[PDB]
């Protein structure tokens, strides 16, 4: 048990190109989509305490 | 090494503020100070093309160097981090060793300035001055400031004072 849970939930993620489509399918456990994100790639990820100014 | 800075030459000049070679000349006219405006000149010019030599070859791309991986990828973050330290350890060794032996090649590069305006002024005079020893010529002729800007510029006119130094010499 973490969090109060004692199931577990396993997170996907997928890259659909242009004119391609993604299918769903389910008789049960599923987590559907509601938001998606459209991106055009290209420049890191930095941890820092550092403000921003 | 040329053997002129700290050498036939004891020491430098604080009283010459306007360059780094040049003369001092004491005649009946006045003493002073004048540095050698071709030789500061041209190595003025060559050190600025040597520092901007060593800036403007060292230019690299957008890069960015940190990756994360999770507990499954160990040997890939430790490769990760074997590329980042021979690439940090071969740069160091590359700056260091290029500023110490650059630094050596200045040096002698002034050493070898001051000792060839040293050999140029002591070809013109000739037989006209003697060498005193500490890089310095007493005349045996009595020249004014014409004679001074005429051994500067590189025009000293020899025939015009050898009969006078004859008699002194």
């Amino acid at each position: 048990k973490v969090r109060d849970q004692e199931g577990r939930m396993n997170y996907y993620w997928t890259l659909v190109e242009p004119g391609d489509k993604i299918t769903f399918e389910a008789t049960g456990n599923l987590v559907v989509p509601r938001y998606a994100f459209t991106m055009e790639r290209d420049s890191g990820i930095i941890i820092s305490d550092t403000p921003v100014h | 090494l040329f053997g002129a800075i700290a050498g036939f030459i004891e020491g430098g000049w604080t009283g010459m503020v306007d360059g780094w070679y040049g003369y001092h000349h004491q005649n009946e006219q006045g003493s002073g100070y004048a540095a050698d405006l071709k030789s500061t000149q041209n190595a003025i010019d060559k050190i600025t093309n040597k520092v901007n030599s060593v800036i403007e070859k060292m230019n690299t791309q957008f890069t960015a160097v940190g990756k994360e991986f999770n507990h499954l990828e160990k040997r890939i973050e430790n490769l990760n981090k074997k590329v980042d330290d021979g690439f940090l350890d071969i740069w160091t060794y590359n700056a260091e060793l290029l500023v110490l032996l650059e630094n050596e090649r200045t040096l002698d590069y002034h050493d070898s300035n001051v000792k060839n305006l040293y050999e140029k002024v002591r070809n013109q005079l000739k037989n006209n001055a003697k060498e005193i020893g500490n890089g310095c010529f007493e005349f045996y002729h009595k020249c004014d400031n014409t004679c001074m800007e005429s051994v500067k510029n590189g025009t000293y006119d020899y025939p015009k004072y050898s009969e006078e130094a004859k008699l002194n010499r």
